[PDB]
RNA sequence: AAGCUCGUAUCAGUUUUAUGAGGUAAAGCGAAUGAUUAGAGGUUCCGGGGUCGAAAUGACCUUGACCUAUUCUCAAACUUUAAAUAUGUAAGAAGUCCUUGUUACUUAAUUGAACGUGGACAUUUGAAUGAAGAGCUUUUAGUGGGCCAUUUUUGGUAAGCA
RNA sequence: GAGAACAGAAAUCUCCAGUAGAACAAAAGGGUAAAAGCCCCCUUGAUUUUGAUUUUCAGUGUGAAUACAAACCAUGAAAGU
RNA sequence: GGUUGCGGCCAUAUCUACCAGAAAGCACCGUUUCCCGUCCGAUCAACUGUAGUUAAGCUGGUAAGAGCCUGACCGAGUAGUGUAGUGGGUGACCAUACGCGAAACUCAGGUGCUGCAAUCU
RNA sequence: GGGCGUGUGGCGUAGUCAGCGCGCUCCCUUAGCAUGGGAGAGGUCUCCGGUUCGAUUCCGGACUCGUCCGCCA
């Protein structure tokens, strides 16, 4: 028959890694969640207690509750046609920070300091990113860079 | 090349025989092969030959492949 | 539980079953084609292993027939009197329920014990009753 | 030939922890010490770490952060010769006086100590520091014990008396202290009053010059060099715990010079590392050497 | 050079098989408990083979291990049953030795008809100071190869010590 | 289908930026596991066949193993490495910062946790593009035999086959 | 791998090398080295009370599991479990 | 800058073979009355810091060292791959257009950094 | 074609990760009525791998027989 249990085609997915198995370092452990973090969801595979289902590996959630050795996320998983919301109580093993969100709070604290100094002068802030612009216009000299011609090579065998 | 060409009657598909510019079943080229084996730096093995490196142990780079640094 | 349910194809020859509530032993297992079209019956013909009547029965092959639990105990006897042996267990353990065997096994087991041979006995439970069916010498202990 | 090890055994190999390697940390026992309930979410775990070293006792007061362990206060055997302790800095009332040190100076520095005064009379019952009502509560520190072997009568143990007597609440049952009977599962307070203020090496020193007296001048030599016999050790530790209860305020040495008058002798006695040009000169001289024919 | 470098005997450890546990066993490591001052450890059987008889755990063999100069004396006693000549394969690549030996009347227990006769196999344990390396729990290592004993060292040991001489084969 | 609450948003089968997660394609085997071709150098208290040997833990060849350095070829249920395409989250007003209130939680401790009072920051309010209105509820029909094409792919010699 | 009477291919003892090439009840795959393995000591948390959550999923049931709360216990020096 | 105690990242830190180590600190080291544990005070426990020693541990250095780490316009824009065509070819498969882009290999360099407290010619 | 069972000394069977029985051949013994005892000689456990402390035993493959089926068109 069929086979679909708790940890099915997990394999690849619950190796450890090469060459740094064995027992986890203690920065996990001295890691502080609050409420409203937002953290990633990476399973590890030599803590058998607390882990997250093979759905949530990589999955992005929010803590919604601190506990004594694990933390409550909430995840939004796509069921049919709409999204639902789902509480997970995982070992602190198993989660950290997204990064994303640092550098966002990085730029939020930037802006404003950005804004604060030119509030002193009115300068057109401009505080919007942009993305990639077309380069423009530049000179290009030959000054010991004159050009060298190419040609298509023929053919050769090379074994 | 005639025995290539009986032989090639026996497989399906299309082959080719092509003569290359490698030193028998080596993969260095006919002079690079050439400018090496007069220097000591190959030492034959069984069939095949062993080749030497800048890297590694001066004492067995030096118990091997003496007549290169017989310089 | 003291017995167990099965299948008719599960069953087997040298297999336990349960005929008309008795322990029986299969000899002969026959399956034939009821009608083209239908499923095959099984013929069963089993032996009691208490009594050693010869008891058959043909049943459906998907048919689930009742099979007992049989134990085969092994212990040395300690004295043959008033049709009751006495027998002796691994960690000294004595039960004294047993009734002697009735017929050649239980005269050649007399005749054993009267001229002075150390004798191994093999009885069998199955169902709530309890019998001797067979006798060996211990060739070493002695 | 026979001691090899092949170049895949030495790729595929999976180093420990540096301190595992060492030998100095059992990370199965720092992992239960130095993590915390995540509901206190950044409240410390204070560890009083117990080391023994020849001629040395370390006493520590350590929390733990990322980037490394944070000392609150540390308190060593070597200073006892300025409360007046000279000879025995490691015996089991050497750990009891290094523990009252650093619990005296941790409620100094943390301001704990006009309320907690600790056991001031001392006579060896087993007690743990209550708390008093109305107030704050008392420090609270758990053993590091490290590597060493829990054994009835060690003298870690003795730093742990000698903690909870200074006013440190450390949680602690009594039956590794010595005088513990085993088939009757009580502490008896008279031997471990007499372990507090050495009664087993006076006992030891008297039941040894009675008889045998080379070994007297071999070992006890510093005791007759400052005329110290055996029952003034009782007041002499006595008087080392008033002098610690008087002041733990833990005033420095010196340094006889400066850092970097250290580091001029040390930098010029340390060994170099060859450059790339000087390595390359060094293999081509080399060659010419073996290779060049002798 | 030779501070500290001096060979000395870790310990002898006595080991008597009598393959097969009873009275055998209690009469051999009743020898050994009488001949060492202590009481012998006995060792359990790893695996059940049936060409020896013997079954897994049954305490198949008895042996006692003896350190300092008592374990010196009962080598002294050895190697005059050995009369002080000793194969060159009884030395091990490591520097450790051992030799088998025929009865306790050799060593002089004398005999009781009870008792009856056993062998034994003697093993010496070689080591220089500073081994405690290896064995203490905190900072556990290795020993420096310079420091190590070997073959050449414990044979020419025995030679200036015991005033014994090995044979060439 | 009936609408209801609102009026340009608590949107988007899309892109960008930042940050995760994966073990397929490829590649690798003088890297682990497994398969596999060929010689070379060694090991015999440590092999087997012959020949010379009184015999010899003898000798000389040969052939097998094991080791060492190489060499040829591979893996859906092998792997150090490792894409492309797909995929999670974030891009603020329900935000940030300052100050200090509550608690029976928590701390050695106004220490912290959570929710707050008061104050400051507004149209470039925090990337692009588009918005066709956005959100919400009730009720009920028919349907629950499918098939084909490109690409990936399984069984099969194959099939207008499954 | 190197040694030690009987004792040899396999009995017991000693040393060295040994990233797991072993073991962890069973199928296979993960995980584990001062351990999750082997040996020893003490025990019954394989307990009570109802909730919440994950998988299968209609976000029904059943099975299995996760993290807590309120008790009462076990163990250890203790953190803890 | 050396050393110790507790660490963080967990080989640039490991492994093999040599060499060196002033001072201090670690270490080996001396002892078995007491607590305690062993067949064995070897490990563990306790006592002395005395009788000694840098021989080892430890630290550092060396090696066209093994390994590991970093980089390259080194291989290679190669293999692979998203999209497109009433493109080629009997087919197997392959070119082109708009995009993304490896691994092995080769070469070059490197061989622990650092937090808190104490202590040191 | 497929399924199920099967194969161990001269013979016949067993089973726990080569045994007995019956024969045999020898040596004794026994008024017997009858004999009895002790020893043997006896096996690639169908075979080959792997598994396992160890395979009859467990498993993979192969072989030998014996059986039962192969329908409705």
């Amino acid at each position: 028959g069929k086979s679909h249990g708790y940890r099915s085609r997990t394999r690849y997915m619950f190796q450890r890694d090469f060459r740094k198995h064995g027992a986890v370092h203690l920065s996990t452990y001295l890691k502080v969640y609050k409420v409203g973090d937002i953290v990633d969801i990476k399973a590890n595979g030599s803590i058998q207690k607390g882990m997250p289902h093979k759905f949530y590996q990589g999955k992005t959630g929010v803590v919604y509750n601190v506990t004594k050795s694990s933390v409550g996320v909430i995840i939004n998983k796509m069921v049919g046609n709409r999204y639902l919301e789902k509480r997970l109580n995982l070992r602190v093993e198993h989660i950290k920070h997204s990064k994303c969100r640092q550098e966002f709070l990085e730029r939020v604290k930037a802006n404003a300091a950005k804004r604060a100094e030119a509030k002193a002068q009115g300068v057109a802030v401009q505080l919007k990113r942009q993305p990639a612009q077309p380069r423009e216009s530049r000179i290009v000299s030959t000054e010991g860079n004159v050009p060298q011609t190419l040609a298509p090579v023929p053919y050769e065998t090379f074994i | 090349v005639e025995g290539l060409r009986r032989a090639r009657y026996k497989f399906p598909g299309q082959q080719k025989i092509i003569l290359s510019k490698k030193w028998g079943f080596t993969n260095l080229d006919r002079p690079e092969y050439l400018k090496k084996r007069e220097a000591g730096e190959v030492k034959d093995d069984g069939a095949f030959v062993k080749f030497l490196s800048k890297k590694g142990s001066l004492e067995n780079n030096i118990r091997e492949f003496p007549e290169y640094f017989a310089a | 539980s003291a017995t167990y349910p099965m299948q008719c194809s599960a069953l087997r020859k040298n297999g336990f079953v349960v005929i008309k509530s008795r322990p029986c032993k299969i000899v002969d297992m026959s399956t034939s084609k009821t009608g083209k079209h239908g499923h095959a019956k099984v013929h069963l013909v089993a032996i009691d292993i208490f009594t050693g009547k010869k008891l058959e029965d043909l049943s459906p092959s998907t048919h689930n027939m009742e099979v007992p639990v049989v134990k085969r105990n092994e212990y040395q006897l300690l004295d043959i009197d008033d049709g009751f042996l006495s027998l002796m267990n691994m960690d000294g353990d004595t039960k004294d329920d047993v009734k002697a065997p009735e017929g050649e096994l239980g005269d050649s087991l007399q005749t054993a014990f009267d001229e002075g041979k150390d004798l191994m006995v093999t009885i069998i439970s199955a169902m709530g009753e309890e019998a001797a069916i067979s006798f060996k010498e211990a060739a070493r202990t002695d | 030939q026979k001691d090899a090890k092949s170049s895949a055994y030495s790729s595929r190999f999976q180093t420990p922890f540096r301190r595992r390697r060492e030998g100095k940390t059992d990370y199965y026992q720092r992992k239960r010490l130095v993590t915390q309930h995540k509901a206190k979410y950044n409240t410390p775990k204070y560890r009083l770490v117990v080391r023994f070293t020849n001629k040395d006792i370390i006493c520590q007061i350590i929390s733990s952060t990322i980037t490394g362990d944070v000392v609150l206060a540390a308190a060593y055997s070597h200073e006892l010769p300025r409360y007046g302790i000279t000879h025995g800095l490691t015996n089991w009332a050497a750990a009891y006086a290094t523990g009252l040190l650093i619990a005296r100076r941790t409620l100094q520095k943390l301001g704990l100590d006009e309320t907690y005064k600790g056991v001031e009379e001392v006579e060896g019952e087993y007690e743990l520091t209550e708390a008093v009502e109305d107030g704050p509560r008392p420090f609270k520190v758990f053993l590091d014990i490290g590597l060493q072997r829990t054994t009835t009568g060690a003298r870690v143990f003795g730093a742990l008396k000698g903690a909870s007597d200074g006013g440190l609440y450390v949680p602690h049952s009594e039956n590794r202290f010595p005088g513990w009977d085993f088939e009757t599962e009580e502490i008896d307070p008279e031997l471990l009053r007499s372990y507090i203020f050495g009664g087993h090496v006076s006992q030891y020193m008297e039941e040894l010059a009675d008889d045998d007296e080379e070994r007297f001048s071999e070992l006890f030599k510093g005791y007759l060099a400052d005329d110290i016999d055996a029952d003034s050790l009782e007041d002499i530790y006595t008087s080392a715990h008033e002098a610690i209860r008087a002041d733990p305020a833990f005033k420095p040495t010196e340094k006889k010079f400066t850092k970097e008058q250290y580091a001029a002798e040390s930098k010029k006695y340390r060994q170099t590392k060859l450059s790339k040009e000087e390595r390359a000169a060094r293999v081509a001289a080399k060659i010419a050497a073996l290779a060049g024919q002798q | 050079q030779n501070p500290m470098r001096d060979l000395k005997i870790e310990k002898l450890v006595l080991n008597i098989s009598v393959g097969e546990s009873g009275d055998r066993l209690t009469r051999a490591s009743k020898v050994l408990e009488q001949l060492s001052g202590q009481t012998p450890v006995q060792s359990k059987a790893r695996y059940t083979v049936r060409t020896f008889g013997i079954r897994r755990n049954e305490k198949i063999a008895v042996h006692v291990t003896v350190r300092g100069p008592k374990a010196e004396e009962i080598l002294e006693r050895g190697l005059k049953v050995k009369e002080y000549q000793l194969r060159d394969r009884n030395f091990s690549a490591t520097g450790n030795f051992g030799f088998g030996i025929d009865e306790h009347i050799d060593l002089g227990i004398k005999y009781d008809p009870s008792i009856g006769i056993f062998g034994m196999d003697f093993y010496v344990v070689m080591n220089r100071p500073g081994a405690r390396v290896t064995r203490r729990k905190r900072c556990k290592g290795t020993v420096g190869n310079s420091h190590k004993t070997t073959k050449e060292d414990t044979v020419s040991w025995f030679k200036q010590k015991y005033d014994a001489d090995v044979l060439d084969k």
